């Protein structure tokens, strides 16, 4: 599925991102256009053979469990799959356990460098939330 | 409270070789990149070679390729530099480094290498390697 930004918005604010670990809603909906572009089936392949998967781009080597990588580990404790779905139920519990103790949204490189620091909360604007 | 230990070095002759080992210790998971950074004397710091804890694929400065092979052993969050065919230009400090961040998406912990360390989070406190003339 394709999310339109509101649409988005008001389905992370409904599972619990607003403001989660510090970061206002608009940082999330913001990580998720420059990782996925809105589109949960959105998957990329690296050189070590895992797979980055969904709205947020969670990577199978640490996250979740696909079997391409025997020995990889799944912090998240689900299948890649999950985090394709329309309902993003699975990615965001997994984006609240990647954003836990010392690890911020700088896990997401392209937050870092196209959402810190920047007026987050216009992803948010003009949204029925 | 991260500690990066190394250890191996020490002075050789050019042509000759070193092995260069470091253990991390204070983690619960990760760290996610570990890498080796030298030092010559009078210069910057600058990046020798990285390697993802997570897959094992590898980065190499243009200035060691061919020569020097890192390597790892994940469960036991160790890294290794072997340094091969040495020249006098290779005379330096050497520092263990690694990246603590679990990233969320792929990372490519060679980023650092050439971006004076960014990310590199955790530093040893150097070792000397010499290479005679
Ligand atoms: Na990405
Ligand atoms: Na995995
Ligand atoms: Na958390
Ligand atoms: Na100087
Ligand atoms: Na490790
Ligand atoms: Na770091």
């Amino acid at each position: 599925k394709v999310f339109g930004r509101c649409e988005l918005a008001a389905a992370m604010k409904r599972h619990g991102l607003d403001n989660y670990r510090g970061y206002s809603l608009g940082n999330w909906v913001c990580a998720a256009k420059f990782e996925s572009n809105f589109n949960t089936q959105a998957t990329n392949r690296n050189t070590d053979g895992s797979t980055d998967y969904g709205i947020l781009q969670i990577n199978s080597r640490w996250w979740c469990n696909d079997g391409r990588t025997p020995g990889s580990r799944n912090l998240c404790n689900i299948p890649c799959s999950a985090l394709l779905s329309s309902d993003i139920t699975a990615s965001v519990n997994c984006a609240k356990k990647i954003v836990s103790d010392g690890n911020g949204m700088n896990a997401w490189v392209a937050w870092r460098n196209r959402c810190k620091g920047t007026d987050v909360q216009a992803w948010i604007r003009g949204c029925r939330l | 409270d991260v500690q990066l230990q190394a250890s191996g070095g020490g002075s050789v002759q050019a042509g000759g070789s070193l092995r260069l080992s470091c253990a991390a210790s204070g983690y619960t998971i990760g760290p996610y990149c570990m890498g080796w950074f030298r030092q010559a004397p009078g210069k910057e710091r600058e990046g020798v070679a990285a390697i993802n804890m997570g897959g094992g694929i590898t980065y190499y400065a243009d200035s060691v390729k061919g020569r020097f092979t890192i390597s790892q052993d994940n469960a036991k969050n160790t890294v290794y530099l072997l340094m091969n065919s040495l020249e006098p230009e290779d005379t330096a400090i050497y520092y263990c480094a690694a990246d603590s961040t679990i990233y969320a998406s792929y990372y490519e912990c060679g980023h650092g290498l050439s971006t004076g360390g960014y990310g590199y989070d955790s530093w040893g406190q150097g070792t000397q390697v010499t290479v005679s003339s």
